[PDB]
């Protein structure tokens, strides 16, 4: 099931959701809670829904006309005209699901520090190999990643040490080591707590 | 429809065939009132509910 983009919504409208259905090799290719882009076809599906009110139907163009005893009224006469509902409803069936804004332009796909390198392009692992070489990488990521807060420096660089995170572990005795930090932001109103937590969100 | 000619070697008796019937239900003795009857040799055979 998927679901209409934030940007698509039209005012005062819920989004809508619709089933795209995935076959052979593009089966496992959406994940919940990514926004993926779908080709493919919009086909009806039969669905058995009623009690709008009687509708559209089918039935034979034989014209037959049951006996007495036989009369053709009722169940026994739906069941012999062959009468059923044309109740449908649409559905996306999907050859192929791509990601709508793909991070690397090479190549999807165990994720290792190699796999990663190798989705890259040559041009990409230029800038990740330039801006890992950087000094003052540290600040040049907090300025770029919060351009229009002014001051609180310390929580832009705890919140980029959070979106870069610590190690997870795991103790012989079976103990989970937690590995990556939480933050909390406390603060006066207007102090741009929400602003924060909106520049991670996007 | 056949037109031929012959000699006539026996006759039955007159005797009472259906046009109309009308059958009734064992159980709730509704009715089932003037079925139309098939026009010569043929049979009826009754409803079976
Ligand atoms: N350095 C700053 N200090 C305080 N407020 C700022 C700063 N820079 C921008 N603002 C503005 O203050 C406004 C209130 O921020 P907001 O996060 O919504 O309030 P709160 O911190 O109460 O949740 C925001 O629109 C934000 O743009
Ligand atoms: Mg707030
Ligand atoms: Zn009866």
């Amino acid at each position: 099931r998927i679901q209409e983009t934030q940007a698509e919504l039209p005012r005062g409208s819920i989004p809508r959701s619709l089933e795209v259905i995935l076959r052979a090799e593009a089966v496992e290719s959406a994940q919940a809670g990514d926004k993926c882009d779908f080709t493919g076809t919009l086909i009806v599906v039969p669905d058995v829904s009623k009690l709008s009110t009687p509708g559209a139907r089918a039935e034979t163009n034989s014209r037959v006309s049951g006996v007495d005893g036989y009369e053709t009224e009722g169940i026994r006469g739906l069941r012999a005209l062959g009468v059923r509902d044309l109740s449908y409803r649409l559905v996306f069936l999907a050859c192929c699901v791509a990601p709508t804004n793909p991070r690397f332009g090479g190549k999807e796909l165990e994720q290792t520090a190699e796999s990663i390198k190798n989705q890259m392009t040559v041009k990409e692992w230029e800038k990740v190999f330039e801006m890992s070489q950087d000094k003052n990488l540290y600040h040049n990521l907090c300025t770029s990643l919060f351009p229009t807060i002014h001051g609180n420096d310390e929580v832009k660089r705890g919140v980029l040490l959070m979106l870069f995170g610590g190690v997870p572990k795991t103790t012989g005795e079976g103990t989970s080591l937690r590995g990556d930090i939480n933050v909390c932001i406390v603060g006066d109103p207007s102090t741009a707590k929400s602003q924060f937590l909106k520049h991670v969100e996007e | 429809l056949v037109k031929i000619p012959g000699i006539i070697i026996a006759a039955s008796a007159v005797r009472a065939k259906a046009t109309r019937i009308s059958i009734q239900c064992r159980s709730c003795r509704n009715t089932l009132t003037n079925i139309a009857m098939r026009p010569g040799l043929e049979g009826y055979a009754l409803p079976r509910k």
